[PDB]
């Protein structure tokens, strides 16, 4: 029984967005690639290398034209004619634009591909941009986070397969089930915020009672996400704030990698 | 004779090109090239020292945790902060559990398909496969029934005609030497490895707040709030949960990964006689356990010209001999400033001019130690522990050699470890010894909290004037890592990462001396220059990480 | 011309020589000389920054606390440490209580016997003396019976023939103007003052651990452990004890010291017309109340050419204009390097060559502010508060002027404050306003502890490399104090104290300009050149501290 | 009746040892000078100045020859022929030797006069020495501390007056009632030391329970004194360790002003 094809291309990626799949449980990465999809291209896991894997890519783009989901992690560097990422002697922006032509759906997994992320921060040495900026006439589904919970991606792909269309998206093309609400508008430490019960330093008495991390720099008030509800790793209770560290805003353009850890958020 | 390019090299982290001249069917000369740069050292410049770790952790998501830990250690070095011992225990558990995930995934998901022919596993007799492991392993998932289920998953994938990432692989290559039964065993273990690595990352997550990219560090310690009696913080229930995952790792590591390492050596014994990358090796001590950033569980050192008997121990991350030897050159790299640079004085000025065999051909810099090329990573790490007379490392290597002996009638000497397979063996030995690190540091944490020490964080002060230099060393899964921070007028005025894949993958250096990857390939037999499996076998042994190498 | 020497000047701290040229009974020129040096700046060098405060506190035991607090502020400045607000409250209570004792003892034990003739008190009618204070003071210990007891103590001491420290005083000197009754009032108040100053030091002791020389400070805050529920620490019972002594200070300060200040001015009104030492005045803000070493309860500033209307406010101890203006010269001092020195670049190289009128004649250096001579201390402090429009200061001065006006029929204008009596008035105003500082800061501490803040100390880190500079300012009882610390490779490489009596007592400067003591004496009438009481009156008004001036 | 005469000379003093008298209660300073003694020379309180106070000194040295107690605070600087402390144009060492010639008893009040103290620390810029070092032929009674509790001095003077001899002294000529025991051998935090209950930093939990200050650098184990028993200021409960700070060893030569605050003491 045939599985829906997926082409995965890394640009200026750190591989964290692929590594998120190795923590997934529904599906596990082995069930993803054996049962859920046909992963037609992914350089991290591919048996083939070099000329053989460039054959696989060209064969897949032709065989599955109009049918595959294209996934990109990393930012795409446009400075100096694309040379800050060169694969098989050609700029990765050209590989991505070629793959985009035949895509049924296109997903930017992680903050780097969704909005430029850390690679486009500060002075932006390589002129790194988002996948949507490289594909202006295409609808890019953005799954931000550094990396996102892998199921923010997997349940988006499942919605496409099972129901034949993307999940509902916000005005930044982010799936609403994962990004529809501010973290601070669904955070279990909001009672402590409301009461003025704040950690002032790691290890202080408030910190050691699980009080609100706003005055440590928590960016929950200005970051859309599901980190407080879905959390991470499916063990229960695991997200940065629950472990004792403020949200850094890694989901949200202009917050993560721009504002200092301890810089205070604006509150709506 | 001819010139080949392998681009992309798959089953690594990031973007690598390998070029080789082949003469009389053997590699005569090679080029290693990192083909993607981000400028992470420039992105972190001008920021508050406390912010660096969250940014530079994103150098790499495979070796997540490592750049975060090296960054806080660099700021702590510059600022003269002694990390609380509970913060060391937590940092150590994270690094040990992460490294366990990292090595398992390297051996199975990244490397196994260089040595394993999945098509050949379809010809296996699952009962004969199971019979081959009697008195070789006590693992509980080597039954014929397990192997038949795995063989049926291979059968179903092939039947679908959608091989995807298994497509157009090196099936039937003459360098593929495993019997059908051993191929099937390896695929069953590949799938079982995914469960073990998942458990290892549940340890990481419960202390880090997630993984990839932990979020529990600080310049001055950790953000975990220790309170056995606290709701919503790191209490005894949470610690028990961590322990439940630590306990799940040992059996797979000891009874599957360790045994498979011996079995691959037994079937590929010529790979103990090729893939030497260097004659000099470096590792740093790791897992500090005192209140002053020292008392390491694992030792470090420097080996010169493969002489274990006269190696130089390294017992401190403040060792001036280690600090003063490290330089990087960009003569054959796409940066402007070419003379060897000490990292506190490093620049990273891009100067891309395209590929030239005798000019610039990589985004990776060329590191040296007092002017010499050095291999880092598990082979270095293992050889330094053997030089130190570490009984745990001796004993663990001897267990792998005893399985090799049982299967072949032959033994393994230290000379054979300077090789593609020795490198793989050093990684497996590291993974096995890390399970004792985890038990040791869990116990130390429980004991210390029981004495009434719940401290985790020392708030830093950063003088608004003055220039302060710090270096953070870490023995990462791929080898010695260092982050070099200069603070001036309260902000980062220079940041330089010298990463273990930089040492190994870096191009020809200021003296045109050849780095470990390029050296290791000389003499590689290549049966089929269009399908150079043998080259990728040696390169994978180093566990390349090119986001790490280039940053 | 006649030449006199006053050596030793008594009823000061330390070793002072004053020389005067007298023309026709009027001082025409003066020399101030600090005759003892210890080298406390050199003694403290080459130590851990954390150790400096315990050593440099011993610059002076009269103005105990002050150098300790300036030293920790200097280290905190260098290291960029924000002091916990509870540590500020405690530091503030200590400094305000200490300064209360200091001012009371200066007015009574050190200064009153310039103005008061004890032998004349023997002729007083105690009932008339008491009647003179009706509707002038509400003090409960002004009865004829109190005054008779005091008169009898004087009678008994005289009848013994052992006058000791009252022997060979200036009894019957023509500059002694008080009637017998007011002399007797003043001796009664001199003895009553000793009880009030003892209560002020009980405040200091309960937070400092003892006085003289407190022992509760730290670079990073204080060593007091706040725990309302703790045995053996700073609990509510201890705080209540502190408050019991704070509450005992006000009545004497308001109903005795403040009143006697007005009364001395009323009997000596020509001393509103002499003793001007300078036309420029400096004070620093004091009593920080926020979490970032600011939000001072008392304001600071710089007055030039006596123009209050155009003064420059100083609201921060990091004020770059204040920091950059301060220099010291040793042209006329017994040190080698004579050009004006910024204190971070200061030297203190002894070069004693004996007394020269036109050469070197003092161990005190000559401070300037952007090249000008400046008076510091309570006259500066009061004038800056009046220029700031501080209503509390104007109101308190007005209460002294109302008593003066009741006795004389005359008001006081600000021009009359640039004088020996104006300097004494500024000191009294300070002492009176410090009682509200104590109530405010005790209340702040109780409130803050009640909110759940028990924090007192931020542990410093001191980089082991780099060179960095800090300065700690403090408005001491004698005026603006600054300690200047340079740290290099983790130890003190330079330490310079610029002390308020250094500003006022320093000798002629690099431009041969005359500092406040020397300038203040020009014009002083001297009825008897063998007994120059009038010179000592003006010098005492500055509250000389030569251990402070010289260190 | 006639009162016993006292001559007080300050050398390289900070005046803290005089100021200790203003905290005393038995006697208070006013009762000391009006009832207990005749303070014949003390420049801090003297009505007379200059030539008049030098007349007073000479008259008192003559009138009370063989009868007066001589008291010195501060070190005595020998470097460069005495010039680091000059009073009335002469080195203070000459004033002190002259006054020592006629003294009935001689007291070094404070660590500076007892053993050189802070003024003789480090490089010792002025060649500061003790009173005993300048008067090698005399028995100097040492009352160290920086400054001592004033009653360590006042009860020594009272013993001389009341019983006609000095109090019993140890082998450093210190009165046994005040200096006969190590602070650590009479310290109320010794149970905490014995149990291993230690403050590690100011403001930590142990510190806020009044535990032993050894690991903060307490010098009680190597300092003789009465600071834990007599304490200071007669209000009850007031000495450095009770307030929360380690003993610095200010009584003891080689400890105070030599060892760092946080340097650990040797324990017998
Ligand atoms: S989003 Fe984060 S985890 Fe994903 S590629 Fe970018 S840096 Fe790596
Ligand atoms: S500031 Fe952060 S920790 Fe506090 S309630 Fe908001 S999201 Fe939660
Ligand atoms: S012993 Fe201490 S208090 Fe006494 S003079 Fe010396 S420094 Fe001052
Ligand atoms: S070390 Fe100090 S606090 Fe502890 S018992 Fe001894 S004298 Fe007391
Ligand atoms: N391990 C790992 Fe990554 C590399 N090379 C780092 O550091
Ligand atoms: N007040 C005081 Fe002492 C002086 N002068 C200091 O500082
Ligand atoms: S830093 Fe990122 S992972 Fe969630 S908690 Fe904040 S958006
Ligand atoms: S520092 Fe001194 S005052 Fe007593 S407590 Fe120690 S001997
Ligand atoms: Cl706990
Ligand atoms: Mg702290
Ligand atoms: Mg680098
Ligand atoms: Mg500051
Ligand atoms: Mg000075
Ligand atoms: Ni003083």
């Amino acid at each position: 029984p045939q599985r829906p094809p997926v082409i995965w291309i890394g640009a200026q990626e750190c591989t964290g967005c692929t590594e998120s799949l190795l923590r997934a449980t529904h599906p596990t990465v082995e069930n993803l690639v054996l049962e859920t999809i046909s992963l037609e291209y992914h350089e991290v896991l591919s048996a083939a290398f070099g000329h053989q894997v460039e054959e696989n890519k060209h064969n897949a783009l032709e065989k599955y034209k109009g049918q595959y989901v294209l996934v990109v992690d990393g930012s795409i560097p446009l400075k100096d004619n694309g040379i800050y990422c060169m694969v098989a002697g050609e700029p990765i922006v050209d590989h991505i634009r070629k793959a985009a032509e035949g895509a049924a759906a296109i997903i930017a997994i992680g903050s780097c591909s969704a909005w430029g992320g850390v690679a486009a921060a500060g002075v932006n040495p390589t002129g790194a941009v988002s996948l949507q900026e490289v594909l202006p006439g295409k609808t890019v589904i953005n799954i931000p986070g550094c990396p996102p919970n892998p199921h923010n991606f997997l349940a988006t792909v499942a919605h496409i397969i099972t129901y034949g269309k993307p999940p509902k998206l916000d005005d930044k093309n982010r799936p609403t089930f994962a990004y529809g609400r501010l973290i601070h508008e669904h955070c279990e430490r909001r009672p402590h915020f409301d009461a003025g019960r704040f950690a002032k330093e790691f290890g202080d008495e408030g910190h050691r009672e699980g009080w609100c991390l706003y005055h440590l720099g928590c960016k929950g008030p200005e970051t859309y996400g599901n980190c407080s509800t879905l959390q991470f790793c499916d063990v229960g209770g695991v997200w940065p704030v629950a472990i004792g560290h403020p949200c850094y805003g890694c989901n949200e353009e202009g917050i993560g990698f721009h504002k200092g850890i301890h810089q205070l958020a604006n509150v709506e | 004779s001819q010139r080949i390019t392998i681009d992309p090299v798959t089953r690594i982290e990031g973007h690598l090109r390998i070029d080789c001249e082949i003469e009389n069917g053997v590699v005569s000369k090679a080029w290693a090239s990192g083909t993607m740069w981000r400028g992470m050292e420039e992105i972190v410049k001008n920021r508050d020292p406390r912010d660096a770790w969250m940014i530079v952790q994103r150098i790499c998501g495979v070796c997540t945790t490592t750049h975060a830990l090296s960054s806080v250690r660099a700021a702590e070095s510059a600022l003269n902060i002694d990390v609380p011992v509970n913060a060391q225990y937590i940092r150590n558990i994270i690094l040990a559990a992460h490294t366990t995930h990292d090595h398992i995934v390297h051996f199975y998901q990244l490397s196994a398909l260089d040595w394993v022919d999945i098509t050949s596993a379809l010809q296996a007799d699952p009962t004969k496969a199971s019979e081959m492991l009697k008195g070789v392993s006590t693992w509980h998932l080597n039954s014929p029934e397990e192997f038949t289920k795995v063989q049926n998953k291979i059968k179903d994938l092939v039947a679908s005609g959608q091989l995807g990432i298994f497509a157009n692989g090196y099936w039937g290559h003459p360098a593929m030497k495993l019997p059908p039964e051993v191929n099937l065993i390896a695929v069953a273990h590949y799938l079982q490895a995914l469960e073990c690595q998942r458990d290892a990352n549940r340890v990481v997550a419960l202390l880090g707040g997630k993984t990839p990219h932990i979020q529990n560090l600080a310049v001055g310690g950790v953000a975990n709030p220790i309170n056995l009696d606290g709701l919503g913080v790191l209490n005894l229930e949470r610690l028990m949960y961590i322990k439940s995952f630590i306990d799940k790792l040992s059996d797979f590591v000891e009874q599957v990964y360790k045994v498979d390492t011996a079995v691959i050596a037994a079937f590929y014994p010529e790979w103990l006689t090729r893939g030497k990358g260097a004659v000099n090796y470096l590792s740093v001590p790791e897992f500090p356990t005192d209140s002053k950033n020292g008392s390491f569980l694992f030792p470090g050192g420097y080996i010169e010209n493969a002489d274990l008997s006269s190696y130089r121990p390294i017992t401190s991350h403040s060792d001036e001999y280690l600090i003063k030897g490290i330089q990087e050159s960009a003569k054959h790299s796409w940066y402007k400033d070419e003379a060897p640079q000490a990292p506190w004085e490093g620049t990273t000025i891009p100067a891309y001019d395209g590929w030239s065999d005798d000019g610039k051909y990589s985004w990776v810099k060329s590191p040296t130690f007092y002017g010499k090329t050095v291999e880092v990573g598990p082979l270095a790490n293992m050889l330094v522990k053997l030089a130190a007379g570490r009984e745990s490392t001796q004993n663990k290597l001897n267990e792998i050699v005893a399985i090799y002996q049982k299967l072949t009638g032959n033994t393994l000497e230290v000379a054979q470890l300077h090789s593609t397979l020795g490198r793989i063996i050093g990684r497996t030995v590291h993974c096995c010894e890390l399970q004792d690190i985890l038990q040791n540091q869990y116990s130390a944490l429980i004991t210390n909290i029981g004495k009434g020490d719940h401290t985790t964080f020392v708030k830093p002060n950063i003088p608004a004037t003055g220039e302060f230099k710090g270096v953070g060393f870490l023995e990462a899964p791929k080898g010695m890592l260092s982050h070099w921070m200069v603070i001036k007028d309260g902000i980062i005025s220079n940041y330089q990462a010298v990463v273990p894949s930089t040492w190994n993958s870096g191009p020809r250096n200021f003296n045109d001396d050849v780095g470990p990857y390029e050296q290791s390939l000389v003499g590689t037999p290549v049966a089929d220059p269009n399908k150079p499996l043998e080259v990728v076998r040696t390169i994978h042994s180093f566990d390349p990480c090119m986001a790490c190498a280039v940053h």
